[PDB]
């Protein structure tokens, strides 16, 4: 999983080192789109595929298949899969890679975090959900840890994967499901969102 | 040109048979090999198998016991059958024309070649969820007003739309009369098999006094319409 700025060159390794001889296919999977063949027979670009997309050559043995994208544009942000066929290695039924190329087509944006405590209504219903709402961050990769008081909480945590909001920034949700007991007992609960090294952490308390 | 369209029961109860259909238009299935590929939410692209009129047909060893690819020349369709489905069989399933090539790296004589396959044309894929989940309408909870996270003079309030199934839920606010500042987050698929989403709207803090905020959660799958008054 790698990020590059537009114009930068993306080199993507995938699969084991070559054993025998190979025909490596590359496929590009843009978010929501159908995948597309972008390289077959190690280096051959299908009709349509821009010269920016080069594949790695078959030999020497022990080579790692490598997709090179030069002069990267936004349209290149996708998952990239190699499908390796090696003469001395059985046919891969699972495409290697899934290496997510992120094209940083805009500057890093800090995540806005909103944290809602359990509603009374929810507690009345003998349930408790902490809602962490994360928005307007870029790139679209956050990490969300919950803390009861200051101890990390394993269970109850369901976090969405990020998703582009309309302003091309990303949004995410994390829910912490609790029993009303769990909630009423700890002095606080914290939604800690880590994005791009920095961390925002909201806290709520049953006393509200 | 060639276009592919996977279709089939988007939802399948565990142990039931996942059957998908790739409808090919503007090309004969008989002119190509055909693969099914799934992207399992877990790990990326699993080539499910391929099938030709030839009878040159093979299945992912992990699926060989359960899967049946199949061509219907008259219906012009590739078909996938995955019996005894489980949650692991959830994913987006792509149909793809599979082309092939010889990689000739030594001499044919010494058998120093092999046939490789590759998919030039993919269908959009059809999402398939294998879930024990039955249609469940949402508990809708008010997310009472909170200024901590918003800009000055404003506060966020929301509706937590909890434990519904299947997708989707629609949330509007004050019957669409409030669109400004509304952020309906995409749902989360929980361990429960159930979805929850939240929709927050950011409003004038001044207005909490007077403006009534009702989120109108609509979850047609269960014919449930909830209109939560969200009070401070
Ligand atoms: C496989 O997947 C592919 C690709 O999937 C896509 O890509 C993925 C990654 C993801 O993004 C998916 O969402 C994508 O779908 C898929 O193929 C796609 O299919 C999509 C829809 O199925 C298409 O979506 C369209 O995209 C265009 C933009 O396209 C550009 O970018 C595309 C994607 O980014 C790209 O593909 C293209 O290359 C291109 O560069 C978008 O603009 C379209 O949006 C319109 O349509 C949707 C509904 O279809 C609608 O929700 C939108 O609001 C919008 O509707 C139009 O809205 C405008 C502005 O509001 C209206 O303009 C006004 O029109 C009025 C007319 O008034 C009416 C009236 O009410 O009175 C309308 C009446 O019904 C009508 N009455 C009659 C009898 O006709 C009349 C009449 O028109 C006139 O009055 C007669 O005089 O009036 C006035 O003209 C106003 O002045 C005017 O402002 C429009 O009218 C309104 N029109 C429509 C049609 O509703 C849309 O989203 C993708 O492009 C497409 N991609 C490709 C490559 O094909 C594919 O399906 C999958 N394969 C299969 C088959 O499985």
């Amino acid at each position: 999983d790698i990020s590059v700025a537009p114009g930068e060159t993306a080199r993507i390794s995938c699969g084991e080192k070559s054993l025998g001889s190979r025909a490596v296919q590359w496929y590009q999977h843009r978010a929501g789109q159908a995948p597309s063949l972008i390289i077959y027979n190690n280096q051959d670009r299908p009709s349509g595929i821009p010269e920016r997309f080069s594949g790695s050559p078959d030999s020497p043995f022990g080579t790692t298949a490598t997709l090179t994208i030069t002069s990267v544009e936004a349209g290149d942000e996708a998952d990239y899969y190699c499908h390796i066929w090696d003469s001395r290695v059985p046919t891969k039924w699972v495409f290697g890679g899934g290496t997510t190329l992120t094209v940083l087509g805009q500057p890093k944006a800090a995540p806005s975090v909103t944290l809602f405590p359990p509603s009374s209504e929810e507690l009345q219903a003998n349930k408790a959900t902490l809602v962490c709402l994360i928005s307007d961050f870029y790139p679209g990769a956050v990490t969300v840890a919950w803390k009861a008081d200051s101890s990390p909480v394993k269970a109850g945590v369901e976090t969405t994967t990020p998703s582009k909001q309309s302003n091309n920034k990303y949004a995410a949700s994390s829910y912490l499901s609790l029993t009303p007991e769990q909630w009423k007992s700890h002095k606080s609960y914290s939604c800690q969102v880590t994005h791009e090294g920095s961390t925002v952490e909201k806290t709520v308390a049953p006393t509200e | 040109q060639m276009q592919l369209q996977e279709s089939g029961p988007g939802l399948v109860k565990p142990s039931e048979t996942l059957s998908l259909t790739c409808s090919v238009s503007g090309a004969s299935i008989s002119d190509s090999y055909w693969s099914w590929i799934r992207r399992s939410p877990g790990k990326g692209l699993e080539w499910i198998g391929y099938v030709h009129k030839s009878g040159d047909t093979n299945y992912s060893p992990s699926l060989k016991s359960r899967v049946n690819l199949s061509l219907d020349t008259s219906k012009n369709q590739v078909s996938l059958s995955l019996v005894a489905a489980t949650a692991a069989d959830s994913g987006k399933y792509y149909c793809a024309r599979t082309l092939h090539g010889r990689r000739i790296y030594g001499i044919v004589a010494f058998n120093e070649w092999f046939t490789y396959f590759y998919m030039d044309v993919w269908g959009n894929g059809t999402q398939v969820t294998v879930s024990s989940a039955s249609t469940k309408g949402p508990s809708v909870f008010p997310l009472a007003p909170s200024s901590k996270s918003t800009s000055g003079g404003t506060a966020a309030l929301g509706c937590l739309v909890k434990d519904y199934f299947p997708e989707p839920v629609t949330v509007s606010w004050n019957s669409g009369a409030l669109t400004s500042g509304v952020h309906t987050f995409p749902a989360v698929l929980q361990s429960s098999g159930l979805y929850s989403l939240s929709s927050v709207v950011t409003v004038p803090s001044s207005s909490l006094g007077t403006q009534t905020y009702i989120c109108n959660v609509n979850h047609k799958p269960s014919n449930t319409k909830v209109d939560k008054r969200v009070e401070p």
